[PDB]
């Protein structure tokens, strides 16, 4: 417990593990006298979420909706005060110091997503817009008023410095491409796309979530032929895919569970191990077969996915 | 709501009869050789949004006692006071039961159980009902605050508090229904034709099975003046514990207790009353599975039609 | 001059924000009454059972302050219209909540959003809440002068925007609050918050809004044009329908985050104390405006 | 009352489907080898002066099988024609439970439990809430019949109507609210704009916890001519037993069935309808612990109010 509060607030929002095999943390109270957020880090991924035997830790002004590694010092923030911010470590990794926090959105950043290359990332607000930003130069690049509802979800490509995800509340999943005068492109295939997964394999493959916890593998390529199985009882909160050379699918839900899935789509693992609304799954860079699951109840769990 | 409570709750002198109640009992129930051997189970039903729970745990410093205490509240909004109250100050101690006292299922039996379940009229915003259904969650040997209330009314004269009352015609609806309902009221212009006699009495526990809250009482008013009476002024009387007691009848009235107003219970047709006669009243309590409610009659010196039969024009909810 | 509200969905200290929002001018603050992202569970276990409290206390301010200082605002999650039936069933108990919570705490207005036109759960929930209990606190519909699908930047490659002068189309949003508000049988408690776009609609659009009760108009910050001391200002055919809104003695409602260096609000009175002079006739009739009155008959009556 | 069962009563075909939904329940629960071995519970639920307690009798006796009868019922003055029935012919065989089938404890689970808790509209008369307070002493295999149920509703005209309902207009109440409230009605002089789709369908056993018998329904009705809508007809189907029917929607009408009468939905005010256009309805089936009732709204090709909001105007009591 350094120069840090001496209290994380319930509501855990996202578990993100770095190279070395450290834990990041982001949580906000939706709760109480105080609805601010705060950020923490764990270089033991069992201490979580023990507020006192945590490596680092800052406050924020407001609550924690998303947030992204900027490589491995730096922490890509989506705050409700409609802002942006990156907040970097120190020399030693015992301070959270934040570099920049840009209010450029009108309303609750619900999301973000480092862009490929590091030095470049999207976010999505539930003010309706997406803005592509840089992270040195401390600006927004471009912003795009593509949809009509909130964005729930954006997903920057693994590779393609200029290609990513949307998907929103107006039944729209589009494909982004700012390398034409025209980014956004909707792809087709019935119930609100609700979470986005890049393939990490097939850089042309991908995988959403849907309001109805369905899961659906889609193709850039075609517009048609998609792969479907009703994974979960409610919304589809989040997908994320293991470091395996063939990977696994995570997908996590407001029905309290966990689920981890092959390419046929069909049930290896599933975990009641919450209490509260799943809201992150991070594999370990060291133990591929570890999952860690933050939920709001508080509860960190580790599972050991039976590969 | 929550102005509603607050106005309930700038009542000083109610919430210190209420901790000196608790102490009494404390003291009764714990001798000072077992002040750490003993933890009371206290159990606020319908907590509001925690003045009883907070002189429960006044109460215990003065008598220096340990209490595990709950807080059973069926309104959400006050529930969310409640643990925001559990959070930052009072702690595990207490614990908050969102719930209606009728449906709970207790982890354990209660030392004693603590209501503000009481109205004007004592027994008319339904604590018979609600605390029997919680009698359950008594121990076999527990206390109940308060242990007993009475009604009292008494036959007023105020054509100016009937002209109040004939003023409430709606549309949509009975053109008399104004008269067959109470209402509350700080009763000013009016005068009173005799003393307020006992009406309904309940007490708590009641250990009586077949225990029926159902009531029928005849009073008898015997009036000195001649007058032109328009309804009855009602009152409450309650024993928390032992000598510890409030009241709004007038004459034994807890002195600076604002909180409670007396309540008025019309008569549709005016009535001449001469010196030396008698008003003779009826009332009855009244109620079926989902409802309860009073019908009252004038007996003496002339009959009056029954108001308000079978709760037609008024009910309270159950 | 004017009566001016300060709209926020991020309010981490109540006493801190109503402080600053006051300390900046405003008469009043939109905040939502529970957490916008608290997602909660009314149906299934274990989310239906989460414990704690679910948001802050009423003790946190005075009775005073809350009837005369902060609107509620629906949070966003609520959708008591989803093609999702465990979606519906759970926005229906929330919004219930919601608006019980309100009704408890003796706010002045509540906020709820107009942006689908399949409204009808929506408006049945609204209903009943009028319905069910003594509370008589008001309802500002949130509805934008042109939806949000029409003014979107003709940026999808596959979906270009239609272009096409559509006479009906254009007034789409009128007809949103008309079913809403015929639903609710001219409830006099629900009343419309105007936003109002950054790109202002055709003429005859604004000229639908004329004879509804226009209780507050929203302006966000994105509508400002910058001047060239450095300062938000407003275009002349803005200026003109804030004109139309004074008249109507609306309350101006400011949302979104901030892009200047409170200077809108000094726009908005600005305007206000620069507005043409009322003749004598706007002078005499103030306070008369649509209040109804019988014809006098001298002939029958005595004067 | 007793002229009411009586006019219930004198509908043949009702019975005689019911004598055959049992008799073919019969032979499937018990095999020709097992005639003598097992005995089946029957728990014939609102049992009326006792037409299905007969028709049981009938069924088991074409059937050739043993059956333990009972005779749950609510009404007093019906459970003393069951009583006087009892006695003097049926015997020990039939048990007369007089209870409401939701408080009565079972001495033992029933094989099949049989109700006729419907109505014009089939949930209307509460045959959901009924018999899912009575589903705890179904065998963990047992059936019900019915075993489901399907109202419908058709949009028609008929100015004729419209102006009956106007007519019913009361002192002391909603001027309106002759419109907000459904009733029973032979109709005869009207027009049907549409052909009657499906609105709410329950299932008996209902296996699914969370249960829920509350609904919202969104029909869309194309309409072919040009007219003015007065409100919907309601009608109801019901499968008692596999292909064993009962049914009002008058294209699939049981014949001879004089027994349920269709129901009418007014709307406060009329709607003109053109050639081409959609009707588009809202139903929502409600509830509270205490009433259910129906709310409604037309929302094509213009608006309604919502009608009976909060059961304001009309509720089904529990
Ligand atoms: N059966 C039940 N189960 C659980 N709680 C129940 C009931 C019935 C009523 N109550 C609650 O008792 C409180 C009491 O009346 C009160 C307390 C304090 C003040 Cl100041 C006040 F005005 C009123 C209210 O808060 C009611 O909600
Ligand atoms: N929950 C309950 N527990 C016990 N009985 C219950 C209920 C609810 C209703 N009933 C009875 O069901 C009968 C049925 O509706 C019926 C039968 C036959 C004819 Cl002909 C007829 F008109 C009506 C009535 O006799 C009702 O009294």
């Amino acid at each position: 417990p350094p120069n840090a509060p001496a209290c994380m607030e319930r509501q855990l929002e996202a578990a993100r593990y770095r190279s070395d095999g450290a834990l990041l943390l982001g949580a906000s109270s939706l709760s109480g006298r105080c609805w601010a957020g705060s950020l923490w880090l764990f270089k033991d991924p069992c201490a979580a979420p023990n507020e006192g035997f945590c490596s680092a830790g800052v406050q924020t002004e407001a609550g924690v909706a998303d947030l992204t590694w900027v490589g491995e010092r730096g922490i890509l923030v989506a705050s409700d005060s409609g802002a942006v911010e990156l907040w970097e470590l120190d020399e030693n990794e015992t301070l959270i110091v934040s570099k920049f926090c840009k209010y450029e959105h009108d309303d609750i950043v619900s999301t973000v997503s480092v862009l490929s290359s590091g030095t470049q990332a999207v976010s999505g607000s539930k003010d309706i817009c997406i803005k592509v930003w840089d992270l040195a130069q401390q600006v927004v690049l471009s912003s795009y008023r593509a949809h009509a509802a909130q964005v729930t979800c954006v997903a920057a490509s693994p590779h393609k410095d200029s290609v990513f995800l949307s998907c929103s509340e107006d039944n729209r999943i589009l494909l982004w491409d700012t390398r034409c005068p025209k980014p956004a492109s909707q792809i087709g295939c019935g119930y609100l796309p609700t979470s986005l997964a890049w393939h990490p394999q097939q850089s042309e493959v991908f995988v959403f979530g849907d309001e109805n916890g369905t899961v659906s593998l889609v193709d850039t390529k075609s517009t048609s032929c998609v792969l479907s199985s009703a994974v979960h009882s409610q919304c589809v909160t989040g997908l994320v895919f293991s470091p395996h050379s063939v990977p696994f699918l995570a997908s996590l839900s407001e029905d309290c569970s966990l689920a981890v899935l092959d390419s046929s789509l069909s049930e290896l693992f599933r975990s009641q191990a919450h209490r509260d609304f799943v809201r992150d799954a991070t594999w370990s860079p060291l133990n591929h077969s570890l999952l860690t699951t933050v939920g709001w109840d508080h509860q960190v769990v580790h599972h050991v996915v039976p590969t | 709501e929550s102005q509603t409570y607050e106005v309930f709750e700038k009542d000083p002198i109610k919430y210190s009869q209420y901790q000196q109640a608790i102490y009494k009992c404390l003291l009764d129930r714990v001798p000072e050789e077992e002040k750490d051997t003993n933890v009371q189970v206290l159990m606020v039903l319908g907590a509001g949004r925690g003045p009883l729970v907070n002189a429960s745990l006044r109460a215990a410093k003065q008598a220096d006692r340990r209490i595990k205490l709950y807080a059973v509240e069926k309104n959400p909004n006050a529930v969310v006071t409640l643990e925001n109250w559990q959070f930052e100050e009072w702690g595990s101690q207490v614990t908050v039961v969102s719930s209606d006292m009728r449906e709970w299922v207790a982890p354990e039996k209660a030392d004693i159980i603590v209501s503000e379940l009481l109205g004007s009229f004592a027994d008319n915003e339904l604590s018979p009902e609600c605390l029997d259904g919680a009698q359950h969650f008594l121990k076999d040997d527990g206390v109940s605050i308060p242990g007993e209330y009475t009604s009292f009314l008494a036959p007023i004269s105020s054509s100016k508090l009937y002209n109040e009352v004939r003023a409430c015609r709606e549309k949509d609806r009975d053109p008399e229904a104004q008269f067959e309902m109470p209402y509350v009221v700080r009763l000013h212009n009016f005068h009173q034709l005799s003393a307020p006699q006992p009406c309904f009495t309940f007490s708590h526990p009641n250990r009586d099975p077949m225990i029926d809250n159902n009531r029928y009482c005849t009073l008898e008013f015997p009036v000195e003046v001649n007058t032109v009476l328009h309804g009855f002024a009602g009152y409450f009387e309650t024993v928390l514990y032992q000598d510890i007691t409030l009241s709004i009848r007038p004459e034994t009235h807890s002195p600076g207790m604002f909180s409670w107003f007396p309540i008025l219970f019309p008569i549709k047709q005016p009535i001449t009353v001469r010196e030396g006669q008698t008003i003779c009243v009826r009332f009855w309590r009244c109620s079926n599975s989902k409802k309860v409610w009073y019908e009252w009659a004038v007996t003496a010196p002339v009959c009056s039609a029954i108001h308000n039969p079978t709760g037609r024009s008024y009910t309270i909810g159950l | 001059r004017v009566s001016s509200g300060r709209d926020l969905n991020c309010v981490p200290e109540i006493a801190d924000t109503l402080g600053a929002v006051a300390k900046q001018g405003f008469d009043f603050l939109c905040m939502p009454v529970f957490h916008p992202r608290f997602k909660r569970e009314f149906i299934q276990e274990p989310a239906k059972n989460r414990p704690g409290p679910q948001t802050r206390s009423d003790l946190l301010l005075s009775g005073r302050d809350w009837n005369t200082l902060i609107v509620g605002k629906l949070s966003p999650w609520i959708r008591p219209d989803s093609k999702v039936e465990k979606i519906r069933r759970n926005s229906e108990a929330a919004m219930l909540q919601e608006l019980n919570f309100g009704a408890y705490l003796g706010l002045p207005a509540f906020l709820l959003p107009l942006n689908q036109e399949d409204n009808t759960n929506l408006a049945r929930v609204l209903t009943n809440h009028i319905h069910t209990g003594h509370h008589s606190s008001m309802f500002w519909m949130r509805v934008p002068l042109v939806a949000p699908e029409d003014l979107r930047d003709d940026i999808i490659e596959n979906a270009p925007t239609t272009h096409t002068e559509e006479y009906s189309g254009e007034e789409k949003t009128w007809m949103w609050w008309h079913n809403f508000r015929t639903l609710c049988d001219y409830s006099k408690r629900i009343a419309v918050a105007l936003e109002i776009g950054a790109d202002l609609p055709s003429n005859h659009v604004i000229d639908r809004w004329l004879g509804e009760p226009i209780k507050a108009a929203i302006l966000p910050t994105s509508i400002f044009l910058t001047n060239k001391k450095g300062f938000p200002v407003l275009s002349k055919m803005h200026q003109r329908l804030i004109f139309r809104l004074l008249k109507l003695e609306v309350q101006f409602i400011i949302t979104g985050t901030n892009h200047h260096s409170c200077s809108y609000l000094q726009y908005l009175e600005y305007l206000s104390q620069n507005r043409p002079p009322p003749n004598a006739y706007e002078l005499f009739a103030k306070g008369y405006e649509d209040y109804l009155q019988s014809p006098l008959q001298p002939l029958m009556d005595n004067l």
